[PDB]
């Protein structure tokens, strides 16, 4: 399992593998990983499929329910706050080895700056939360590795095609150095899920684009 | 005796619901239109209950609030513990009835309040939208045009019948709602649709600019 | 007086079920026939209890549907905890009267509502099927032939003694039904069958185009 | 009969209120002030109850005093559960209409109060003050000028149309208030500004010297 | 009527008041002196709650002497909690309020009480003392000058409003709290000051030989 | 009205309270003595409670009984929780006085019991006796020299006002409390005493031939 | 213990076998494994037989129950998470020793394209819950050696009858390699249990077809 | 740590060191051990030093409340109950680290001879107390050398200077031959506390005096 | 993880550094550690992030809540008594991993002489409290390095710069000496935080002083 997320000019794009194994053997090979929790909001969670699953529907009912409830969405402080809680109350259950660690993505309307509104926050184990300012985090096994690919490869990034690509590209990364992470499968048709959130929301990008990326990469490094 | 306080009681709870502003729900081609006369802007009779499910409210604010805040709660439990299309308009139309007859019979005081709960049809499906009335005590009806709450309902619902017409464009729905509502202008007026076009939340707000035009 | 009161309760719910809807519950050859006037299509005023054990009421719609849902509640869990072949319509009946009883003793307002429980037999087991009424206090009694809830039902119980027929097919028992219910349409008509020749759930709905076709 | 019990618990408030000093909450350019006639200098009717949200009452201190415990306690809680940006007064005020109408319509005696809560705008940031009128029966209402409680609240209403200006500056405003309540003396008097330059903590009580120097 | 039931418990409270022995608490140059009529050598109508708070009251014994209790319970432990400079007399004074506002409308019977909560300042502090009233229905005053309570205060409060004297001497003062309630000997009276000259605590009785050299 | 429930309980309780024997508690020059009107042997109204405590009480059996259960709890405990030394008669009289206030405004009946509690000084020490009289209602006063309890008090105070002498003897102490509750014989009399002269426990019963002897 | 299931074109099939044993014991021969929950699903469970028919009986009495009370039956994903929920319940039991697997399979009567309207979902141990799109899945002590014989053999499965006889050969593999599988029992004339789902619903394979496609097998082996 | 307590002719002494340490590491240098628990009591508390000021504070407290509630102060006997009962409530938390044990120094006004209305009170772990007859009593981890001390010193004790000057040098003494108990710091000017109770009440001596007297002591065993 | 904390002639100084780490992995680069709890008054908390967040959050809402219901702020032994009791109820969690050591720095209003009206007040493990009488106290991993080179450096602090050059100058040793916390980042320009509290309020130093100092000292070493 592994989950990228990097800021572009104007927004935020978070990209996330399709591989869930049980010990060293492959279970799913199309696994998402990836949820459209808000119109403005993803988030991403990696670890136990079931937990991740479970916290990614519970939080959006709960977004939901509030927003239902006073008429108005959460600011991104309460959401960040709502999600910290949920880690937090999950530690002994954790501690069970039934783990679960978050990444979200968003973009702040409320921002001044309307092309520095994309915010990328990260959550440890013990729940506090983090705002990354280098633009860029991953979650997962295979974390190290494609931040590692990141840092190399964010200069790249001009606008929402290249952080597209540059998540990808460290997505492949990841998966290269880490057997639990999945890979760009061409036998299969089976690719990496993204989803970028810009001014006018929070769109998946459909597989095509994702594919040519991939193998425009695969042909690259061959 | 118990029949002459239950009439008492019943009286008061007609006639809190009689001094109220008057509601109407009805049903165009794209979905179902409300349209309430509300002075105020903060405080609402029109709300989202959940993705194709909307409220509508005639009373005490505070009353049918927490009604309104109930049926959220019971709605979004109910989507998280089965499925969210496995919600439906009849079952919190079901669930307000009990809670209303409950609260007339055993409370102090009666809930002076009258509520429509209203369901569209998904997206991608064509369904005929539900209109469903209930009253202070718990009495539930189907109305499959119209629902007129609050005030002296009888102009309103006889103007409508005269008016109504089946299939009708958004434009002139509003027109009609109005007219009705009238025997008013942008400002004092809430005006909100469940639009069976949208794909998930069919809920949606016509206030400022677009209500102007559009009207 | 405390007579004063139980009269006084007594005749409340006594006219909350004279001003209903008027249902009728006859057994055929095939089983038991329920035919009730509703114009609603949503609210239903005759369900399934268990796999050869069915429902029907008269009166205040949220009170029955309590009733009911409690009912099903008992079912379930009996059947689950002992065998499916262990419920049977008398001890629905039994808590049914038990319910009602302590609800009109006890509750600030009565139920105003008539419940009919009836059972068929087993597949490929013969038994004449066994109807009982259960009434605002708590009284049970077990009908032979037919049951008439609601309304005034001297003249659809007359009507139904002088036309009732042993052993009469599914068209000639809802004719019968019908006319002694008329004293109507497909639609504001909701008519179900407990038909014993099914192999393990009895209770089946006859609406719309096969309805119109029978009738 | 039940009604009369109501009108009478209605009328008891009445009078509590009645017999009482008067407040005036009206919006001036820089926010909100509030001008209460208090001649102890312990006892306060004006109070904070959040970052951008001011609280005036009128009528028996306890009850009030204990309605704005509740305020803060609830307002904190919600703050400290989502952030601080999500406490409006909007929140507050329903809130204090729903616990008013509760304990009007349960507790033995009803709270012979009437609230008020303001809301301005946050640093760097354009809008109208709000002001929310809670009475003791829970019915809200929103006001978009000004807000007097207590007292024969009527010639200090039209005083206060009459010299209402709209974007008016501290003084002017206090100048104003000051007459229509009238219609008192540096002492006697409870000033407080809800400050919208602020920085986070809005409200802001002006007393002694700087009171004396300004009016 | 509910109105009446007020009317005749308040009636009940004040006749209550009415028939009980007299005391008067006066703020002197060295602080706070309370003076009571109380032939009991053992049953004590003064004493302290606080290091720099003291206590009186006036009418049924059982009644302020769990008020007493009660409020040193509050003040020990709210002083535990926080800090023992953060208790103040404003505290226990709210505290009383709201206890006796919530004893007169919920209990059978209204408390025969009449309270008085006085502080002074802290060690080589300067500041007036203060002196909070409490009477049966909950309601607190602010007094600058004296607090008279038990029988006929008519008298009494003119006697000392004409007689009094700010920053008298203790002997000066006691001479004129006698003299007022007058309108006694060394016995049948109980006569404590807070000492704002005390290191920590204030409260001191004076009896016996002392009373009588002073007297 | 709370004053007409009020004034028909307490001459409920005074009309218990006068159907009863008399007891006189009166203090002599050993300590305190208790002389009662009990012709019963095994039904006592005069009891200990603690080291230098004792009890006395008039009206129904089971209920000062009760009451002298509670005391003896209440005391032993308060002896076990700081010291046999930390307990006195003061704080037991005030325990009686707050429930009996309890019973009297919230029980159905109240109780028509009349208490009188007692204290002497400790080994080697001198202190005058101290006497309390706790009436039905909470009430209670010191009294230094005699208490009279029960039936018509009014002739056995009088005399007791003439004749008693301080520093008296057990004898001439016995003589004059026989002697003003006449205005009987050995049997059908309860003697006991509060003996200053005992090392820890001071009650001591006098009955059969030293009562005869000493009489 | 060994559950198959598989779809072919317009329906799907899930057949069991009939062998339980207590430690290397045979304890039962005709035991049976796979349940009609409802008129269109059928649920197999793998693991300790009386935790196996205990869940089977309450989710049937859970679903019937729902359907009863609102008179609507439940979507294909509120019956999943209904199950998924029990499984989740069952943790701390699992973890003693009652531990229960489920398979369902169903026919959505929803779905827009009939021809691809079977759907079999698989549980984890962590209840999470994953929609097969392989076309076939299996539980139970065999369940590899099942899941590797179909993979070679799902390019037969055509119609109904292709499909069952894959399934019947994939529990005779599993059988073959797994002693805790119970094979066709020639002598005493027990055959593995089957249901079949389509559009009118499901329907109990009945013993003669099963037990002609097993002596097929056989002697295709042999 | 080290609390020395004791009598003298016509009252009692009670002083108390001032360091506090973690460990090896000396982390407190001016720590005040000795408090007046009221106008006749002293109570000195060895062990944590959170545990001994929550002790001190809450019976202060206890002691106050009963005062005020009841009108009269308790007797010596009702407030050594009242310490041994606190100090048996601590012993679960005190088997976990949170270990104290107080020294109780007072004056019986109640006592028929004045000359000898002194009281010294120790208390052990279990909660058991004992008013000391040899009119001498410490308690800390250097408390074996001050009561060896403070045997051979007793016989110059026949005044309120005497007593305290033994106990400054019983205070010396444990200080020298403990690392836990911190001497007087000629340096930082920082000297032992100590209380004085007689018939007047309980007072603070001042620094002045203590000061000089350990300068003496110093001086005599250069 | 290190803040230290100290008086000058008129006002106190609290520096905290940026670095935030789990194990050997640097994890978060421009972490603050120094919150501006009241207008008077500041706290900074040691150990782990989420705890020292959570503590931070609310014992300002606390402090703040009290203040709202009583109209009248707590007196400085309220607040201490307050974070000591925040401190003591966290023993479990901290027995379980979830330490977090606060450090609080305040100007006494109610003191008497201005000058001398700063307060610094450090906790221990039990919760127990101590008013340092030193001038200077440091909380964190690197605490004792810290210490140490304040109490060399302390006889140049006579107004606030040279106060907050001295705290400057402390950190900087105590994250030469451990690896844990982080120096002053010339490439990324991140500087550790401060916050000046003197009679007219707590104010936070404005990153270019501090960059400015951090540059002079590093120069200075060279």
């Amino acid at each position: 399992t592994t989950i990228v997320a990097l800021k572009y000019p104007g927004g935020v794009v978070m990209a996330g593998d399709r591989r869930s194994t049980q010990g060293n053997m492959i279970s799913g090979r199309d696994v998402r990983k990836v949820y459209i929790t808000d119109d403005y909001t993803a988030t991403g969670i990696a670890g136990t499929a079931a937990v991740a699953v479970e916290f990614a529907r519970l939080y959006a009912v709960e977004l939901e329910h509030y927003e239902k409830l006073e008429g108005v969405p959460l600011t991104f402080a309460g959401k960040i706050n709502r999600l910290a809680i949920m880690v937090r109350g999950n530690l002994a259950a954790a501690m069970q080895g039934l783990l679960a660690l978050p990444l979200l993505a968003g973009y702040d309307i409320h921002a001044s700056d309307p092309q520095s509104a994309g915010r990328i926050v990260s959550f440890d184990a013990a729940g506090g939360w983090n705002i990354e300012e280098e633009g860029y985090q991953a979650v997962g096994s295979g974390s190290l590795f494609a931040k590692s690919s990141m840092k190399k490869l964010y200069s790249q990034v001009t606008d929402g095609d290249s952080g597209l690509r540059v998540a990808v590209e460290a997505l492949y990364d990841a998966a290269d150095d880490d057997s639990a992470t999945g890979g760009p499968d061409l036998v299969r048709g089976i690719f990496p899920t993204a989803v970028i959130i810009d001014a006018d929301g929070a769109v998946d990008v459909p597989e095509s684009r994702i594919a040519e990326l991939a193998r425009a990469i695969i042909e690259s490094r061959s | 005796s118990p029949e002459q306080a239950m009439r008492e009681r019943s009286e008061l709870a007609r006639k809190g619901i009689a001094r109220a502003k008057s509601v109407v729900a009805l049903a165009y081609a794209g979905g179902v239109l409300f349209v309430a006369e509300n002075p105020s802007r903060s405080l609402q009779k029109i709300s989202e209950l959940y993705d194709r499910v909307g409220f509508a409210a005639a009373g005490k604010f505070n009353e049918f609030d927490n009604l309104r805040r109930g049926g959220i709660q019971f709605a979004d439990t109910r989507g998280y513990a089965y499925d969210r299309r496995d919600v439906t308009g009849r079952q919190l139309a079901n669930v307000y009835a009990q809670t209303l007859g409950t609260i007339f019979t055993e409370q102090a005081k009666p809930y002076e309040v009258e509520l429509c709960v209203a369901e569209v049809a998904h997206y991608g499906e064509t369904k005929r939208p539900e209109l469903y009335r209930i009253t202070y005590d718990g009495s539930i009806a189907d109305e499959p045009h119209f629902v007129v709450m609050g005030g002296t309902t009888e102009p309103i619902a006889n103007a409508l019948k005269e008016s109504y017409a089946e299939n009708a464009s958004l434009t002139d729905a509003l027109r009609i709602a109005v007219a009705a509502l009238r025997a008013l202008g942008v400002a004092s007026l809430e005006v909100a649709v469940l639009d069976a076009n949208r794909p998930r939340r069919a809920f949606r707000r016509i206030t400022g600019s677009a209500l102007q035009a559009l009207l």
